[PDB]
RNA sequence: GCUCGCCGGAAGACCAAGGGUUCCUGUCCAACGUUAAUCGGGGCAGGGUGAGUCGACCCCUAAGGCGAGGCCGAAAGGCGUAGUCGAUGGGAAACAGGUUAAUAUUCCUGUACUUGGUGUUACUGCGAAGGGGGGACGGAGAAGGCUAUGUUGGCCGGGCGACGGUUGUCCCGGUUUAAGCGUGUAGGCUGGUUUUCCAGGCAAAUCCGGAAAAUCAAGGCUGAGGCGUGAUGACGAGGCACUACGGUGCUGAAGCAACAAAUGCCCUGCUUCCAGGAAAAGCCUCUAAGCAUCAGGUAACAUCAAAUCGUACCCCAAACCGACACAGGUGGUCAGGUAGAGAAUACCAAGGCGCUUGAGAGAACUCGGGUGAAGGAACUAGGCAAAAUGGUGCCGUAACUUCGGGAGAAGGCACGCUGAUAUGUAGGUGAGGUCCCUCGCGGAUGGAGCUGAAAUCAGUCGAAGAUACCAGCUGGCUGCAACUGUUUAUUAAAAACACAGCACUGUGCAAACACGAAAGUGGACGUAUACGGUGUGACGCCUGCCCGGUGCCGGAAGGUUAAU
RNA sequence: AGGACCGAACCGACUAAUGUUGAAAAAUUAGCGGAUGACUUGUGGCUGGGGGUGAAAGGCCAAUCAAACCGGGAGAUAGCU
């Protein structure tokens, strides 16, 4: 549920919370729990590779299945926690066996409810088949692109894929930018869309909403220097130039995917 | 004012010291310029 | 077993001192300049066998040599060991 | 030595870092010390730092470093696996009193505690580099229970006042006591117990987890403080004696209660929020191979061991970083009284200082302040600077507005002391006593005693009662930027940057991109509600025409066109 | 509750005066801004010179920055003094 704010102070007046109250108000499952040590956008030289990364609250990672390979055996969902590391919530699930899990969690999946991995599974929010045993037209999301390597595509807050056709070995899929992509039909596929669809209507308000987030202020290009930035310069605002990126790359329009690798598995680029 | 030398002997050691030196090759030709010169203080080392 | 010819190596002298002159008549602990790398075990044994007298503890400090100047030159003395060594009682030494 | 003045949330005390003998005693005054110097952080000589419990070392890991092999690279070398280092964090245990010229949680007296050993005795499933648990974790806020500590009273010892008065409702001082052990409280959490089974925890498991069934609501965990013991002790005002007048020896009273009370403790709690809050070992437990009556295990007792290094002194400073005995800078801890909201401020205590040239005189001028007739910004680039306002409570408070604000708008009244209400009230605290009990650190009742605002009425003093220090000037129009923030260390703090938001565009994951001859790494243990770049810059109303030029995107019929 | 308010510690540095062979190679005095947050601080670590980092001033990188410092080419070259 999106809460406008009051407005009792400036950095208040704007901000959209999204309260979600059935999320668990304790701790997280301690087993599936590791440390996720901040990079502050540097690699292993120590230089800054990306940019506008840095600060932060400590974040811890949960281990959340993508792989989904408990076929056969059905479990119930246990309950629904916060996940700092992404835009979905994610689903405790208790096996019958008597192992827990975290799965990502989907839209309509509350505390209760009955997942099953595997062929047979039956075709209900949750359960996770491979697409040559999923319907044509049907909205499914983690999906794989290997078999057996783990879900990819359609991960984040509210997306989803469409199944539009099967050619034997293939499935041609609708992904959620517009892309028409082959993958093989052995991979799994998880049904529905993902859970926390109002992820977007949040507003931030203010400036240290973000640096709470890790992400550092964004200097644009022209308030520079000539010799920081192909934009910079100037006496007074000028930009007598075609924008480029610091490194001299166009930006507005210029394509740069240069992998003729999966070009074959491309049926159509986004519009 | 608060000026550039805060002293610490163990970032001194671990900066400038013996086996800092030591590591690497071009250290190594550090130790070989102030023995041919004849430094008593090789290094900072105490 | 510690051997005898360490035992005979460790100690160097005794300290005199107002201190050890106190220590010696009030608390019978006897004052001595000890080798630098002797330990407590080796001045335990060392004078329960060299002078055949019953130790009860023995307390260790090292003393850091002073800088002196013999001219203008400038020089530093010797790091030395100094043991308390407290006797038992009845027991006493020249 | 007697007076005076200063600090007193420090200009006092304790440390880390850093320094490295500056510590103490004797002696010297050449040099050093912004003067003299008999003095000194100066010279010279000697002395001084005592640990099973403090800290380090050590066991453990974080960021990160190194890195067998390995991958990559003209060479050097780069990255990185197994590993191994690496605190600023996790991990056993000691307190009080006394003492030195100088050390003490280190010595002494007293009373404790921990971990390892060997060795007997009883008992008998032991075993890991593996599994599980625990360690183990955020911010803010609210009280409640305490204590440190303080005040008053009581008590004990002393006093009866240089000047009117002071045997009293008088003055001064003291009234201290630990770790440990026992008790287990306020309070917090938690359902216990038994049996069966089980695609899980890489194999196993009696462990954890999960399914069942039965029985019992009541067992367990945690826990400040208090109380008892420690303690017939120690300490203790003072006396009694010797006295090298420095001291040394002997003796020693009372040692209680109430109230107030922390930012400290219970509290790693409780409530709540979103930005969703280290790891590993120690510790507990489970079994694997193995061992079979041996080994090992815990239980008691005895005995032994606990090494090595640091320990002086400054630490806010004359000893550290600043060339100086430099108005500078420097992290942590302790936090007395009166007033006060307060760690502000004023005056003081403990304690420590008077800042290493003085003596006069009392010109101009400069510096820092005080006061000022009449006028009151006429000064000036400009009300720069000064001056002024200043507190609590109550009344009251505009345009405009994003309905939060504006606003402490503005403006105004009261404020001391004494008495009465009430010999000190309401309220807080809570004793004796009595009663009950599944009995105790218990529950009622009870109100002694202590503490104690605020208000009204009457009176009274001064020119003045928020009397000192402390402590908003206010309002009107308008430009820019939404705001909080950031910036040219050392002439620019702004309208500049950033910003939330918006839009464009790229990117399908071995992502784009970036650092790298490369391997690789970041992006991201993320997956288009994501990430990168660019421009704009809250919000409200909006964002119109031009694709000719330059770019970018798409096209593939023709012309031209490279190596070959 | 708050990148809320007033205000000490703490962080900063708007104005004036002094000082300018200073007490000080940027400070003092009187006022001043923030002061639960995009806060501040200790310890240790990482990023290296056409490179880092930069809420972007060509700012900072040991009192040095429109390309640090040290050594070397090197007695650079100087139609100039
Ligand atoms: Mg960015
Ligand atoms: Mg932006
Ligand atoms: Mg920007
Ligand atoms: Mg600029
Ligand atoms: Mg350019
Ligand atoms: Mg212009
Ligand atoms: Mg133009
Ligand atoms: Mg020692
Ligand atoms: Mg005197
Ligand atoms: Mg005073
Ligand atoms: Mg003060
Ligand atoms: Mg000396
Ligand atoms: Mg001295
Ligand atoms: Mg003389
Ligand atoms: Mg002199
Ligand atoms: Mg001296
Ligand atoms: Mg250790
Ligand atoms: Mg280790
Ligand atoms: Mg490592
Ligand atoms: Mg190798
Ligand atoms: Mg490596
Ligand atoms: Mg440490
Ligand atoms: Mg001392
Ligand atoms: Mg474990
Ligand atoms: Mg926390
Ligand atoms: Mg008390
Ligand atoms: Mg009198
Ligand atoms: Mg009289
Ligand atoms: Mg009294
Ligand atoms: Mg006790
Ligand atoms: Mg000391
Ligand atoms: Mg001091
Ligand atoms: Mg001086
Ligand atoms: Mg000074
Ligand atoms: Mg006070
Ligand atoms: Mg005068
Ligand atoms: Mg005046
Ligand atoms: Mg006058
Ligand atoms: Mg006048
Ligand atoms: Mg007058
Ligand atoms: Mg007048
Ligand atoms: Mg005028
Ligand atoms: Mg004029
Ligand atoms: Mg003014
Ligand atoms: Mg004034
Ligand atoms: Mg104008
Ligand atoms: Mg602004
Ligand atoms: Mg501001
Ligand atoms: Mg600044
Ligand atoms: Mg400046
Ligand atoms: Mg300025
Ligand atoms: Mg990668
Ligand atoms: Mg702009
Ligand atoms: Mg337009
Ligand atoms: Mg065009
Ligand atoms: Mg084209
Ligand atoms: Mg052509
Ligand atoms: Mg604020
Ligand atoms: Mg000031
Ligand atoms: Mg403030
Ligand atoms: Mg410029
Ligand atoms: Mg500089
Ligand atoms: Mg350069
Ligand atoms: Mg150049
Ligand atoms: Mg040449
Ligand atoms: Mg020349």
């Amino acid at each position: 549920a999106v809460v406008k704010c009051k407005p009792t102070s400036p950095g208040r007046r704007h901000v959209v919370k999204v309260v979600n109250p059935e999320l668990h108000k304790g701790k997280p499952f301690a087993p599936l729990l590791e440390k996720n040590s901040k990079s502050g956008g540097r690699n292993n030289n120590g230089r800054i590779t990306t940019r506008h990364i840095g600060g932060g609250h400590k974040q811890a990672y949960r281990i959340v299945d993508f792989k989904r390979n408990k076929d056969g055996i059905p479990a119930v969902v246990e309950r629904l926690e916060y996940d700092p590391n992404r835009s979905a919530n994610i689903a405790l699930v208790l096996y019958k066996d008597g192992e827990r899990r975290y799965i990502l969690a989907p839209k309509g999946l509350k505390a209760g409810d009955q997942i099953q991995s595997g062929v047979d599974a039956a075709i209900k929010p949750g359960n996770t088949l491979p697409m040559r045993n999923i319907p044509v037209g049907s909205t499914v999301h983690n999906v794989e692109m290997k078999p057996g390597k783990g879900g990819q595509l359609a991960r984040s807050a509210g997306t989803y894929v469409q199944i539009v056709a099967r050619d034997g070995a293939y499935v041609t899929l609708r992904l959620r930018s517009g892309e028409m992509r082959k993958v093989e039909a052995d991979c799994r596929a998880t049904l529905g869309e993902v859970g926390n669809a109002e992820h977007m209507l949040r507003v931030l308000g203010k400036a240290g909403a973000a640096r709470w987030r890790g992400v550092r202020p964004t200097v644009r290009g022209t308030a520079m220097n000539p010799v920081d930035h192909p934009h910079g310069g100037g006496e007074g605002r000028n930009f007598g130039k075609h924008p480029v990126t610091p490194w001299g790359v166009q930006t507005k329009g210029k394509k740069t995917r240069s992998n003729k690798r999966t070009d074959k598995f491309i049926v159509r680029r986004r519009s | 004012m608060k000026r550039t030398f805060q002293p610490s002997v163990l970032k001194r050691n671990r900066s400038h010291g013996f086996r800092a030196r030591m590591a690497t090759k071009n250290g190594r030709q550090v130790l070989a310029r102030r023995r041919a010169k004849g430094r008593a203080r090789l290094t900072v080392s105490k | 077993m510690i051997r005898e010819e360490r035992l005979l190596k460790v100690l160097r002298a005794p300290h005199v001192s107002e201190k050890a002159s106190t220590a010696m008549e009030k608390s019978n602990t006897i004052v001595l300049k000890v080798a630098k790398d002797a330990t407590k075990a080796e001045i335990k044994a060392a004078v329960q066998k060299l002078f055949e007298v019953e130790v009860e503890v023995v307390n260790t400090l090292v003393v850091k040599g002073k800088v002196k100047r013999h001219g203008q030159r400038i020089g530093r003395r010797s790091d030395w060991k100094k043991a308390y060594v407290t006797l038992k009682e009845g027991q006493n030494l020249d």
